[PDB]
């Protein structure tokens, strides 16, 4: 569960994030199908080079999604509906795979808020996506 | 891989009482029915609608007869399975697609089927002989990816 | 989330079970620990050789608390309140080893139950045992 | 473990600048803080009552510093992590009963804490060495577990 002190830790640090959301989300992505490349068989359809559109795109709709969930923190399962829709039933990325996108958008964060990543922040964060996670995967079965 | 003489003799000895064909169609049929998300590779394969449909749809059953023959192969060359196993690891990656994941998937189902179809006889030391072998093959399968 | 058809289907198959819960539990910790020796570290204090009282009583305890989970299927988070203390302040078992016994406590039902145990029943049976897991997890952060 | 030649250089350049103590205190303070189930192992460290407290526990710190230093030696050994790590599994395993699972979770913390201190420095290409690297060093602690 989410406390009141994790919820005020993730709206501080995505606020901080602002503008640059999109970027981090495609950094993110870039950084996980280095360093799991197992996640790439989901985007076969895609140009995975550094600083491709498709993946830029991707990024910027997974950071809006983001935000969405942390303007809806007490709602999350509402918010997120129709994505948990879409990916239980037509994604069907495996459950593993957001644990693997959870630390690699943990470690872009690390690397873009020096300031704001204290360790307190850092486990509010992991448990933030988490709980995202489990929301995505709540319908798959 | 290595086994202890005793989980190689368990491993064959079962594997001598396996239909590889009847468990390989089982075991996939659960893979689609336990985890439904891995139906994402078989859009053609028609009715999945469900576990009936799944466990009797003769794709899924032709399926699981490939896969299976293929694991039955490499209990041959437990000594190296990645090298028994780097052409269809690289045909899954590649061409196919598939996260590896869903082999840890179907060993899990894989086990269950032989401890629901042998009963008693699959033992907690039989079990953990064929734990190995399972992710034993999913390791070999995954070896390829990049 | 557990359907009606999964609660159903968990409700005949543990009813099943029925006196044998406590064997069945055992035989599951058994099953584990030769399967996953790692999950050994958790017992450092037990004889774990096959037959162990020390097993059997474990396993009695652990059938105990899901049979009161199936009881109270629609109101889990409360029935195992002190057991999701107990794990998450005291024994503190990392939440990977809950998949690892769960797989075990599925193995132990198909091979004692030749007749329950169909395709339905197993997805059941799993969905069912990774919702107590998630709620013996719930207070560890 | 195998490493690219630009893996190992991009690895060693990139150690080359850690203060490891004052990366093992943060990461090692992080775990606890992060997973906060690590601490079992720590009853007699005082107070890890607090993010702070733990972070600024002397106990906590002298932890990280001898965790760290033993990876920062297996950074020399990177083509025999099994051997270099041999003797500190069997302890971890036999003597001090730790579940391998806190290995990958001490990884991924240190991980997060090398990019937070190298920020941009600790680029996609230069994580996805290191992750090979935190990997391999958790199995190698791992392999003399029975
Ligand atoms: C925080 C976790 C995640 C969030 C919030 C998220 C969100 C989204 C969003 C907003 C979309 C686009 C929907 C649209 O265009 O209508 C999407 C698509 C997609 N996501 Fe997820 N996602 C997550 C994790 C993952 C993971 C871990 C993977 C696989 C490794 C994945 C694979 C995909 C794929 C393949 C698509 C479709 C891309 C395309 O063909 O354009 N997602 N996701
Ligand atoms: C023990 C693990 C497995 C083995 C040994 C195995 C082996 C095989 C073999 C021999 C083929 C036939 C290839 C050909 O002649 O072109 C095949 C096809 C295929 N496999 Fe696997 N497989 C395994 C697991 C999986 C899993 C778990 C999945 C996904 C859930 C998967 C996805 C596929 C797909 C999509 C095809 C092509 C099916 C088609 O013809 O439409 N495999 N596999
Ligand atoms: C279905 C999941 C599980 C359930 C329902 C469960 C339930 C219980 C129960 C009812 C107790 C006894 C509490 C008491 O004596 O007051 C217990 C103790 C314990 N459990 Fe869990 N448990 C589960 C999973 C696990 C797993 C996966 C592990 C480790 C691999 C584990 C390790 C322990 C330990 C070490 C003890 C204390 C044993 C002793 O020292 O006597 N449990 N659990
Ligand atoms: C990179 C991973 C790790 C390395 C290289 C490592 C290394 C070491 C070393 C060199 C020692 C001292 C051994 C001796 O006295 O001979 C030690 C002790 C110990 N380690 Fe680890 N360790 C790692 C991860 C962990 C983790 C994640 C935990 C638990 C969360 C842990 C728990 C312990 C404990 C409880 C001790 C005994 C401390 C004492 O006696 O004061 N280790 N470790």
């Amino acid at each position: 569960m989410l406390s009141p002190a994790d919820k005020t830790n993730v709206k501080a640090a995505w606020g901080k994030v602002g503008a640059h959301a999109g970027e981090y989300g495609a950094e993110a992505y870039e950084r996980m199908f280095l360093s799991f490349p197992t996640t790439k068989t989901y985007f076969p359809h895609f140009d995975l080079s550094h600083g491709s559109a498709q993946v830029k795109g991707q990024g910027k709709k997974v950071a809006d999604a983001l935000t969405n969930a942390v303007a809806h923190v007490d709602d999350m399962p509402n918010a997120l509906s129709a994505l948990s829709d879409l990916h239980a039933h037509k994604l069907r990325v495996d459950p593993v795979n957001f644990k693997l996108l959870s630390h690699c958008l943990l470690v872009t964060l690390a690397a873009h808020l020096p300031a704001e990543f204290t360790p307190a922040v850092h486990a509010s964060l992991d448990k933030f996506l988490a709980s995202v996670s489990t929301v995505l995967t709540s319908k798959y079965r | 891989m290595h086994l202890t003489p005793e989980e190689k003799s368990a491993v064959t000895a079962l594997w001598g009482k396996v239909n590889v064909d009847e468990v390989g169609g089982e075991a996939y049929g659960r893979l689609l029915v336990v985890y439904p998300w891995t139906q994402r590779f078989f859009e053609s394969f028609g009715d999945l609608s469900t576990p009936d449909a799944v466990m009797g749809n003769p794709k899924v059953k032709a399926q699981g007869k490939k896969v299976l023959g293929a694991f039955s192969d490499g209990l041959a060359h437990l000594d190296n399975l990645k090298g028994t196993f780097a052409t269809l690891s690289e045909l899954h990656c590649d061409k196919l697609h598939v996260d590896p994941e869903n082999f840890r998937l179907l060993g899990n189902v894989l086990v269950c089927v032989l401890a629901h179809h042998f009963g008693k006889e699959f033992t907690p030391p039989v079990q953990a002989a064929y734990q190995k072998v399972v992710a034993g093959v999913a390791n070999a399968l995954a070896h390829k990816y990049h």
